[PDB]
């Protein structure tokens, strides 16, 4: 219930096909019988979403990796209200809300 | 009396990877925060300055209790009692030994860290192993940023044990050596290039960060109009005012600088004939 | 539908601060300061400047905004080492202009021009006639039309000639022509009308940009 | 409500019609059997913006983008509004906003 | 049970999986010696959770904990739940419920 | 005494594409960033240039540690363990290991670009055909003179002799960069600035600048030369050479100049001889 | 010991429209960019000028593996490994698949125009299937000299002969661009200033400039000359042939100028065959 709080869910679950498509695409690239990887790029989204001074980076960064998470359809079917929620609120909230997006993504896959 | 020698260094411009912080991933960072209009500007650490101090007080001989290895990377120490009475560091820094004379002294020199006089924006530089085989060991990013770095830094010199011991310490500050930085890759001298230095008896300064942008993304630094109005009110006696280096030339062209109080400080282009100038000041004053 | 030869524009992506709205003899005096070679030209008009207006008599450049110039192609090796590359100034502020690109020169039944100057013609019917006159001159048919402000009056303008200490006055109209073919119109397009060629007026443009300058 | 936001979502939306014009104009451009790239053509967008290197790189480019746009209605009633949050605002906070908008692109086709 | 206090128990076994993969990185870091600490690792998570001085710092720091522990099969199975507990519930509380789970963990043995 | 070799060196003017920022997509991304008054500047890290000076050092048979194998394309060491009294390169570069760590006596910055990088990208198509990845590419270049800025610690030398080596490799520095098959950029300085000195403090950090921002045309600072006439900068330690001798003599009252009375010769190695002499000199060779 | 060649050509005059950019619109537009005092110049790329000296090694009848079929236009590879043993393609140009990949011997700069372009444009009428319809287009045409900076690094090559085929396909250069190449623009030097030394360091990148800008005749840059009068270029390296030696012997004090030892010579058949004797002396051939 409450208009935040279902923004804030879908959020999670737009960073979460987010990071489903960057590790897709993780997996297409590597090939021959390299382990590809599962944790340790979840470790590495961890220290790029930690490093972060500031606004403009932070969402430079999320921007980025939606985009590179390809298709998703919970940022399609909500556009003004995503939008609105990336733009306006602290940095640093986005942040948290997509460190707990990462760490209940993992039922997917 | 009580003598107090307060002063603001601007360091000269070039790209900066000084302080970092924790290791992080595979990307090194530097030491950032808000400094001013919500912006983050870089920061390099006053320990780093005070070690460089203690460096060049070891390396021109002098008597250290603190003895930097520079082959192992090892500190020792020449007596497990401090004694601030013959040895410079103790004298000048102070120590606490905690572990169970006086065991703690609160030392003669006060600093703060240092601050980029430019925000801190991008610049980060690829770094990698080279070769062919790749491994976790390759693929690294440094932070660097071009700027000026600008410090301030306090001397309480009747606090010393020996009085003759800030000669040292200003020629130190003067020919700095290397900051606490990645100086493999990023080479920065931290030798001052403008002085903003006062000798008074009274413990307000007002002069703590005088230096000041134009440009946000340039090398030209010039002096705060806070410290200027603060300078042509009637506080900070121009007497005891001291500036010094590449600031002089932009002071000296500005209008109406014959007839402003700024212009009866004592201003040397040159920063050694400055430094001398203070320096027989401070020995006047304090009978060396 | 037929593209003109021996006839380009050469346009030039224009940067700086704000510019007054009718900058002719400023801009006509910067260009010459830095080409020489442009004041002697005979066959060349300047283009005036496309950007969204702004409060004053000034214009705005926006990313779209280009300086753009009419001339013989084979004349151009006599202008661009000067431009090409270089900066301008206007007033105190510094222009930047890079490396242009070439535009072909399209026939259109309709053109328009947004400002013709006639010497010694000020009321509407004077200027018609010799609109006329000077279609015969060059051989041109077609029907002669005024562009118009939202009341209907006939459109008038102003160029503003700074030379020496005093400033000249010299005015003009805005005239749409229609009923052309493409020959005349690619004709017309090019020799342009009227006099102040490169003082930006007096060439000519599509009927698109007749009815952008009646919307505002 | 505190129309920044409504400048904010109008602008996603004309990027959004420029950028289905520009993937309807390479599905011009190729021929023949082969599968039209639609995840690729995201891809390339992406790192094109990321090329850009502040001010004139990113503002030329992001305005030949919205001019090969092509018939762009909303930009036609928002020619002027527009340009002008194009000639304010940081450009980096444009980068984000176009992300965004291609990251929230997808429902129309 | 009330939901409430499966919710409550649900985040304590979050915390506790969280602290077995902090633990277990340690454990991977720091093999060299006759043994890794494991009191001084309860000690240093209690210092820097009584560190934060306000939610904002305290939520940052607990999803960078949680996030860093790893798969959390009890945050995979409760998305939602757990999520909005997260985010509605004060810092405070938050805390206590963390510190609970830290005195009630049981190292693997 | 504590002796220092600071210097800044200006390199020749040509087409340059030597280090490139993260490589994905079309674009090859020219290592690029801010610099003075404003303006985005092309950059070349200084690990490329400490890595030309271990490849000269390896070339002209000095023993060292870590040898390139130009067939492989891979690094290999000699010794596993780091031994800075025998290897060139583990003296002057330094190491860790991760004693196994060492500061080097080298100490050099990054190279900066004289000109703003304003455009210059370059079209990457393969023949025809198969359109593949490897088809229509983009590989930015840029036009400038690049300069950079080093300093020697010689006291931290294991072997005080190493230092001659470590300039006349400065001087016949070998390739930098990658693009030289398409981009063949000498990084031979041209113009130098020397200061052999005893103290921590320089003042000669980049002290070239350009006259016009489009022009290969190269000027010492305003800055600088106002440094060495106001008194610092001592002139007898002061070693400047190179196409910048003739600006420098062409000055209005040069002759009554101080920076007259620094060793200025238009012949590079007529330069580097006489520092090479001094240092001897000094430091007891 | 090594050895390297540095040396830099000069074309011949003549109407020119080669590497062309992005063929956007109807328009053929030329690479250009910015040069010395801030002009634009036309460029033509380094990878046409390496794919007409390998096409030379093919028609001059040495085995390379890469072959043109000039017919159906595809590259076609003898065979699937690559062996610079036994190539001459594969030890010069190098390779690299993605030891799996050579530097190669050869390393090239951009050839750049002598004279700024003057944004001449040729109008044209191409072909047309809509009812035997005209479209004018247009061409850009630049009259100039290009000039192009090259490196040669002898004791690299597998075999050392090969320098020589290499240094006579830089003589006689075939038709650069291919179709591309509307004017036949003959590439082959006009003039030139080659250098055989034993040194990373050289100072005749692009050593070439024009008296006037609209001018058919070549001059060497007053820096180039300087250069040479100091005494930083070894005259007894420095090779000079062609038409600027006509030019230069006209100059006055030429006897008493450092220039006059350096090899001169008028023909640059000759200049060539003594400068090949050399080095076939010194490599030991």
């Amino acid at each position: 219930n409450s208009e935040e709080d279902k923004q804030y869910l879908i959020f999670i679950k737009v960073f979460q096909q987010a990071m489903k498509g960057n590790f897709a695409k993780i997996y297409a690239k590597t090939e021959e019988g390299k382990d590809p990887p599962i944790k340790k790029k979840v470790e590495r989204l961890r220290a790029e979403l930690n490093y972060c001074y500031d606004e403009l980076s932070f969402k430079e960064y999320l921007s980025d990796f939606l985009v590179r998470g390809g298709l998703n359809k919970y940022f399609n079917e909500h556009q003004e209200e995503i939008a609105l929620l990336i733009k306006k609120s602290p940095w640093q909230e986005i942040r948290i809300w997509s460190l707990l997006a990462i760490a209940s993504y993992k039922p997917k896959d | 009396p009580n003598y107090y020698l307060y002063g603001t260094v601007l360091t000269r411009y070039g790209l900066a990877s000084l302080n970092h912080d924790i290791r992080r991933g595979n990307k090194t960072i530097l030491q950032k925060g808000y400094w001013n209009n919500g912006k983050i500007h870089s920061f390099v650490g006053s320990s780093a300055i005070r070690w460089a101090l203690r460096f060049y007080l070891q390396k021109q001989g002098y008597l250290v209790n603190r003895v930097w290895d520079e082959e192992e990377h090892i500190n020792r120490l020449t007596s497990e009692d401090f004694d601030p009475e013959k040895f410079y560091d103790d004298d000048i820094f102070g120590f606490a030994l905690l572990e169970s004379t006086p065991n703690q002294r609160m030392g003669a020199l006060g600093m703060n860290m240092a601050v980029s006089l430019t925000p801190y924006d991008g610049a980060v530089k690829l770094g990698a192993k080279s070769g062919r085989e790749k491994d976790s060991t390759s693929l690294h990013f440094t932070e660097y940023h071009a700027t000026r770095y600008q410090y301030y830094f306090g001397i309480d010199a009747t606090h010393l044990k020996d009085f003759s011991r800030i000669l040292p310490m200003i020629d130190g500050i003067m020919n700095l050596p290397k900051v606490g930085g990645s100086s493999n890759i990023f080479n920065y001298p931290f030798c001052p290039d403008s002085l903003v230095f006062q000798w008074t008896n009274h413990f307000a300064s007002y002069i703590s960060y005088c230096f000041e942008y134009c440009d946000p993304k340039s090398k030209e630094a010039k002096l705060s109009q806070e410290f200027i109005d603060e300078v042509e009110c009637g506080q900070i006696d121009p007497s005891k005012l001291w500036i010094g280096g590449t600031i002089v030339k932009d002071l000296q062209q500005l209008d109406n600088f014959e007839s402003s109080p700024l212009n009866k400080a004592h201003i040397y282009r040159n920063r050694n004939e400055m430094i001398e100038a203070l320096k027989t000041v401070i020995k006047r004053d304090l009978g060396l | 539908l037929i593209q003109s030869e021996e006839y380009v524009d050469l346009t030039f992506k224009l940067r700086g601060a704000p510019i007054p709205l009718d900058n002719g003899y400023l801009t006509y005096a910067a260009l010459s300061r830095i080409c020489p070679p442009l004041h002697e030209l005979k066959s060349i008009g300047i283009h005036p400047i496309a950007g969204i207006p702004t409060r004053n008599n000034l214009l705005e450049l926006t990313a779209q905004s280009r300086l753009k110039i009419r001339i013989y192609h084979q004349q151009i090796p006599l202008i661009y080492p000067y431009l090409a590359g270089q900066a301008f100034h206007i007033g105190q502020n510094f222009y930047q202009l890079d490396i242009p690109d070439y535009k072909p020169l399209i026939s259109s039944e309709s053109v328009y021009s947004r400002l013709v100057i006639i010497k010694g013609f000020q009321d509407s019917t004077n200027f018609i006639e010799a609109v006329q006159r000077q279609m015969d001159n060059l051989g041109i048919q077609g029907k002669i039309e005024l562009l118009t402000r939202q009341d209907g009056t006939p459109q008038r303008r102003q160029l503003t000639i700074n030379k020496e200490g005093k400033q000249f006055k010299v005015r003009g109209f805005g005239v749409k022509i229609s009923e052309l073919n493409p020959e005349d119109s690619l004709t017309l397009q090019e020799q342009g009308i009227g006099g102040k060629r490169k003082m930006m007026c007096g060439i000519f443009v599509p009927a698109t940009r007749s009815k952008e300058e009646e919307e505002t």
